[PDB]
């Protein structure tokens, strides 16, 4: 058995398994194990098949730590119409052995990157979000038209408007591919006479010798003269393989190592970043004893013996700002719907009942008062009016534990008193019933978190005296005789009431008393501390972020207190209502018609009723706000509070809303749904019934010691606790905040300035119908990514998504508001995806867009120059000569009796359908069909050479053999044909392809060109031979190779922005995470 | 959604005539309500009644708070069926009336038991009570609150009225709802 | 606008949308007309949803 945290386990050769999760080497998601009983409790995750005695996690937690045992790379290259030539030498001979020759790049006549990322991975757990592009021969324009085009007029196209809401959407899910951590492997050392010494990775699978060449460049050597065998006699010898290696292991396998392989430089960079933000986040069980010893009141200890280990990572302290803007986004769930906070209330008034040592027992009132009989002559009778109205027989105090729920929850839900607790259609104090309702009501009204309370007290007695003695009012329509159930707000509050100087004792002496005792004795708040700072974070705002304020003095909790205790609050409060009822009864001023006289049966039952044996009061002041403030940090759903006042009508709450817009913008008030109730939230009924006979009747069991029974009652509910969970999920639902107002504000207009970096793609100006659904489409990309089934970010939602910053606002009566401003912390895919942003501002042409744009015009030549690098002879622009601008307003007359027809430019002229001239690409969008009758007799045989401006556009290309006759005029047309109003295919080009001896020269035609330089995509041409004669000649670049081939470089240097690396400097790790154990010892 | 035809509309006859297609609509989610009663109901409603009140109490009664009457025997059988063989007395009573029914063989000669039974109404064990002389107003607003009510009469429109004794002592939703009384609720 | 067959109002109800093809009459009026005034321009937000 184990003899560090005394488990006993029954075999002794798995005891493994379990001191592997103590750090020492030889699934759970928690474990922890009790002192005193032979009892552990395991916490599993919510899929599994069986369960051995062990309980669940229903918390919809994200997955942080993934692992990555392949390339840490996203581009790739691909032979497009490939090629062999005759070679020299072969092969390797050793003695009598053969090895062939293996390339690290393809042996093509034409090879161009495209990017496939994970394309070269092992990860368990996929991201489920991939960004796959066919090479450009094939159609790459399903990742355009992806979302926002859904309607469309042509399924073959994509539309111009949308591009830049796909181009960054799938910048997005670029970043979110690469959301990994590098995985350490197992090397090997080589001697072949190119790598001599080296540690080779090699890659988790069957076989090792097939990914070698792949990686490492340098290993084929110089067998023959080519470009490849060029471009690796140039680079270097001695950075291959593993650079060097942590100094601390496990045997013989080192922690961290570093390597020299084939990677992306903006890959590395991004998990470089994530790793960081997992390592700002972690914790040690130090700190998780120290949380979990504070957090439970010290009634329990914890203890978690561990091994000291680097290897540690569990990812789960994050700052205190984040909690707030999770809360702020769990409150706007909420949206005055009934049934989400159902489950909420009723549930803690279970568990509160579970952990409780009281037993609310009604049979003390009958055993008090079942002596109390009556004569047989007589009618009405106030002991058996009193049993009739209080009921003991039912047993069903959810009333009492929901109100006792809700303290910590007012702002999102406020409990009243239901009506028909109330007495009927006013209550008439002659009348023998209300006053026993009127004690039941305001013996009950102290509990409810309602401001108004003290007021609705004191008009229940002002409503039942009517006729006998009166109070002034203000303004004669709110009369003595309205119900005080209608007394729900601050500003109903009299005069009379706030003035007790006005209520006249020689006219109203009873509702001076009553006013007076309400002033005086009405129950004080105060505030207990909970939780932990400096672990955990704090949830809360407006409030000190470790106090919790609740309607009700505590006071510190022994157990031999008097019964008749008066200095206590609510038992003050009996006393006192029992006083002035007997105070009432007294002198038969107030009751004629009681034929006898029932003064002494009414003290009697009054006095048997005050003095009653009842634990209630003294357990609400001394252990129900230590039961509140233990189970408070372990909720779903933390405790969201708005500050308690009595008798004080300047600083009652009365409004709660969720401002969403920034702060310096005026925009239309956009008032979130919260703020619409009468009351500060949710209002909630309770019967006064069950609220009443709960503190009349209360007790504990005849062996109560509270280190016993609290000790026991804590741990199976620390046991299951998830908030080590709730802490994780909130990093996601702050990024993904930040995610929207960064990822929107790209597109709409609005004043959220961060950086700006691609423009040049076009775009609309989105209303909110279109922002909303590109919002929504971010949110369903994310929880793909992050495993999350359960709402993040989708309160966001419903209105307008056009927003910069999270706040929360109450306000007072008197006008004054408080308003708390979450700041943020440093947010990572947000700045990721502004990193992969800006590279792509540099590498447009790798993810198949190109920039600038094109000009249709008919070029009959021979030459070779490739239509995506054109010579400055064919282009023009707004600079040049004798160019026709065209604006909107473009007609077209036609000509007479052998004229030519001509059409209007922006400056008023008729020109003809000859020479340079300019469209925008929506003026081709608003009349084809039209303009596609007149231009294209005269673009396929005159001279009408048009250039279409459209900033970026996807293309696709087409191979010819450039010794045959090629017409592109068939693909031209073909391409003008079917640009509908919404949407446009991609451009085709058609380029020749490189040779390698020289050819026979044929007549090419071709129409589309492009206007700047369009293939940085482009790898190598003919990278077998030694030379490319005719066609587009490229070599390999050099400055994606950059550290080999550069002598004074250091290993770390890169060029981000400018152009991506290839063969990077990539740190690998293996770590642990071990499960949270835990040893709860109890306290004497 | 809660939509009004003028016609009698039954669940499970009127699907069988359609009757929703007979007034031009082309159509599941479209429940029938059972409104055959309440114009039988109405029928025997109006002779007692004037027209307006019976009618306006009518218009102001919402079709989706599901609730149902409760009858019961007036007086004399209400306590005679508390003497007989349930003892189904409700904790509402007194605790001197429920002792007195609780013993065997009471007769006229108990002054104790007829002193109390006297002063004793139906008003004080359940609330809220229709009575004869209320105003048919109050009733569906009394209806409207807390899914049964407790009546004296036949004389009620609204919902269906179940009985509280044996006779020997008296005298699922969908989205779509059609029925043959516009609610204004 | 509601109705059973609303694909047609459009052309009606905005005719500063149509595109300009030709020196028709129509064609003259409708690109000699100032473009931002069409559709909605101002409403009155006062709540969330
Ligand atoms: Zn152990």
């Amino acid at each position: 058995q184990c003899h560090v945290c005394s488990a006993v386990l029954f075999s002794p050769l798995d005891l493994d398994a379990h001191v592997a999760s103590h750090g020492l080497h030889g699934r759970h998601i928690t474990e922890f194990i009790s002192s005193w009983q032979n009892h552990p409790i395991v916490q599993v995750s919510a899929d599994v098949e069986n369960r051995k005695t062990a309980q669940l996690l229903h918390a919809d937690t994200p997955r942080l730590v993934t692992w990555d045992a392949g390339l840490c790379t996203s581009f790739k290259i691909v032979p497009i119409v490939p090629a062999q030539v005759p070679q020299d030498v072969l092969a390797y001979t050793f003695f009598t052995s053969s090895y062939a020759i293996q390339s690290p790049f393809p042996e093509a006549a034409v090879s161009r990157i495209v990017v496939h990322t994970r394309w070269a991975s092992n990860v368990d757990f996929d991201r489920d979000s991939s960004v796959i592009m066919a090479p450009p021969t094939e159609n790459n324009i399903h990742l355009f038209k992806q979302l926002l085009n859904t309607e469309t007029l042509s399924v073959r196209g994509a539309n111009p408007l949308m591009f830049r809401a796909n181009v960054l959407h799938m910048l997005l899910e670029f970043v979110l591919d690469n959301l990994y951590l590098n995985r350490h492997t197992g090397f090997s050392q080589d001697h072949t006479p190119f790598t001599e010494g080296a540690n080779l990775r090699s890659l988790p699978g069957p076989d090792a010798e097939k990914w070698y060449s792949i990686m490492y460049p340098t290993r084929m050597g110089t067998p023959n003269v080519s470009k490849i065998c060029n471009f690796v006699a140039s680079c270097v010898r001695n950075r291959v393989g593993r650079f060097d290696r942590a100094q601390m292991m496990n045997g013989a396998m080192s922690e961290w190592v570093d390597v020299f392989e084939t990677s992306d430089a903006l890959t590395v960079s991004i998990r470089g970043r994530w790793m960081a933000r997992l390592a700002r986040m972690n914790i040690n069980p130090t700190e998780i004893e120290w949380a979990l010893t504070e957090c439970a009141q010290g009634y329990v200890t914890v203890t978690s013996p561990y091994a000291p280990s680097v290897n540690r990572l569990m990812p789960y302290r994050i700052s205190n700002a984040e909690r707030q803007i999770s809360q702020i986004i769990r409150v706007m769930n909420i949206g005055n719907n009934a049934t989400v906070i159902q489950p909420v209330l009723q549930d803690i008034s279970v568990l509160l009942q579970r952990i409780s040592p009281l037993q609310i027992d009604p049979t003390i009132i009958s055993n008090t008062m079942s002596t109390v009989s009556e004569s047989t002559t007589q009618t009405l009778s106030p002991a058996s009016s009193i049993l009739g109205k209080l009921r003991p027989s039912n047993s069903d105090f959810s009333s009492f534990r929901v109100a006792l729920a809700g303290w910590l929850y007012n702002g999102v839900v406020t409990t009243v008193i239901d009506d028909s607790s109330y007495p009927k259609d006013g209550g008439s104090v002659t009348s023998l019933e209300n006053l026993w309702d009127f004690f039941i009501l305001a013996l009950a009204l102290p509990l409810t978190t309602d401001p108004c309370a003290p007021v609705k007290a004191f008009m229940t007695l002002a409503n039942m005296m009517v006729g006998f003695e009166t109070i002034p009012m203000d303004n004669q329509i709110y009369t003595q005789s309205r119900r005080a159930s209608a007394f729900s707000t601050p500003h109903t509050w009299p005069r009379c009431f706030m003035n007790i100087q006005l209520i006249s004792p020689i006219d109203a002496p009873i509702l001076r008393q009553w006013a007076e005792i309400i002033h005086r004795y009405w129950p004080n708040p105060s505030q207990i501390r909970y939780g932990t700072p400096n672990v955990f974070g704090s949830a809360n705002l407006f409030t000190p972020p470790e106090v919790l304020l609740l309607p009700i003095d505590h006071q510190p909790a022994n157990v031999t207190t008097p019964t008749l205790d008066f200095t206590n609050e609510l038992t003050n409060w009996r006393a006192r209502v029992c006083e002035l009822m007997k105070n009432l009864v007294d002198n038969q001023r107030y009751q004629p018609g009681w034929t006898q006289s029932l003064v002494s049966s009414m003290r009697g039952t009054l006095g048997k009723l005050k003095l009653i044996k009842s634990m209630t009061p003294m357990y609400l002041q001394q252990l129900a706000p230590v039961e509140l403030a233990v189970i408070a940090p372990m909720l779903p759903f933390p405790p969201f509070q708005v500050p308690y006042v009595r008798l004080d009508r300047d600083r009652v709450p009365t409004m709660v809303g969720v401002t969403r817009q920034s702060r310096d913008t005026i925009t239309q008030p956009a008032l979130s749904l919260s703020t619409t109730n009468t009351t500060v939230g949710v209002p909630l009924a309770l019967d006064a019934r069950a609220i009443t006979v709960a503190l009349l009747s209360g007790k504990y069991p005849p062996d109560l010691v509270t280190n016993v029974w609290y000790a026991d009652a804590i741990y199976p509910m620390y046991a299951d606790t998830e908030v080590f969970s709730n802490l994780q999920r909130d990093v996601i639902t702050c990024e993904a905040v930040q995610t929207l107002v960064t990822l929107v504000a790209q597109i709409s207009e609005t004043q959220y300035p961060v950086d700006r970096y691609l423009d040049w793609i076009p775009s609309l100006r989105a209303s909110a119908a279109t922002a909303a659904t590109f919002a929504e489409w971010v949110n369903t990309s994310m929880k793909t990514a992050f495993d999350l089934s359960d709402m993040l970010l989708e309160p966001l939602l419903s209105g307008d998504p056009r927003m910069t910053q999270l706040a929360i606002q109450y306000q007072q009566y008197n006008g004054r508001t408080f308003n708390v401003i979450p700041e943020m912390p440093g947010s990572v895919i947000a700045d990721c995806v502004q990193l992969t942003a800006e590279v792509f501002n540099h590498e447009y042409n790798l993810f198949g867009i190109a920039r600038g744009d094109i000009i249709i015009g008919r070029v009959q030549s021979t030459h070779l120059w490739s239509p995506l690098a054109p010579p400055p002879d064919l282009v023009f622009d707004r600079d040049t000569p004798g160019v026709h601008i065209f604006g909107r307003d473009c007609r077209i007359s036609f000509g007479m009796n052998g004229a030519a027809p001509m059409i209007r430019d922006e400056t008023g002229m008729m020109v003809p359908f000859e020479g340079n001239w300019i469209f925008p690409l929506a003026l081709w969008q608003m009349n084809t069909r039209y303009f596609n009758q007149q231009f294209d007799a005269w673009i396929k045989t005159g001279e009408l050479r048009i250039r279409i401006e459209m900033g970026a556009y996807p293309y696709m290309l087409h191979y010819y053999d450039p010794r045959q006759y090629a017409n592109a005029w068939n693909l031209t047309s073909a391409w003008l044909e079917e640009i509908t109003p919404t949407s446009i295919p991609s451009v085709p080009f058609m380029v020749p392809i490189s040779s390698d001896h020289d050819i026979s020269s044929a007549p090419a035609v071709q129409y589309i060109i492009s206007t700047e330089y369009n293939d940085r995509s482009l790898f190598c041409t003919n990278s077998s031979s030694p030379q490319t004669i005719a066609g587009p000649d490229k070599h390999i670049p050099v400055e994606r190779y950059n550290i080999l081939t550069n002598p004074d470089a250091p290993p770390t240097q890169i060029q981000l922005p400018e152009v991506v690396d290839l063969y990077n400097v990539v740190t690998r790790y293996a770590y642990e995470t071990p499960p949270i154990t835990a040893v709860v010892m109890g306290v004497p | 959604a809660y939509i009004a035809v003028p016609a009698v509309v039954d669940s499970r006859s009127s699907e069988a005539i359609g009757l929703l297609e007979s007034f031009g609509v082309d159509a599941n989610d479209v429940s029938y309500q059972d409104h055959d009663y309440v114009v039988d109901q109405l029928q025997y409603m109006l002779d007692g009644y004037e027209a307006g009140d019976v009618i306006d109490a009518l218009v102001y009664r919402n079709w989706l708070h599901h609730s149902v009457y409760c009858l019961l025997p007036p007086k004399s059988q209400l306590l005679e069926y508390w003497k007989s063989n349930p003892s189904v007395i409700p904790d509402n009573v007194d605790r001197r009336l429920r002792k007195r029914l609780m013993l065997k063989k009471d007769l006229r000669k108990d002054d104790e038991y007829n002193q109390l039974a006297r002063a004793f109404k139906i008003s004080d064990v359940y609330a809220p009570l229709i009575s004869s002389t209320t105003s048919p107003m109050t009733m569906i607003q009394n209806l409207n609150q807390g899914e049964i009510v407790y009546t004296t009469t036949d004389r009620v429109i609204g919902a269906r009225v179940l009985l509280y004794a044996p006779r020997k002592y008296y005298a699922p939703h969908s989205r779509f709802n059609v029925g043959t009384f516009p609610s204004i609720a």
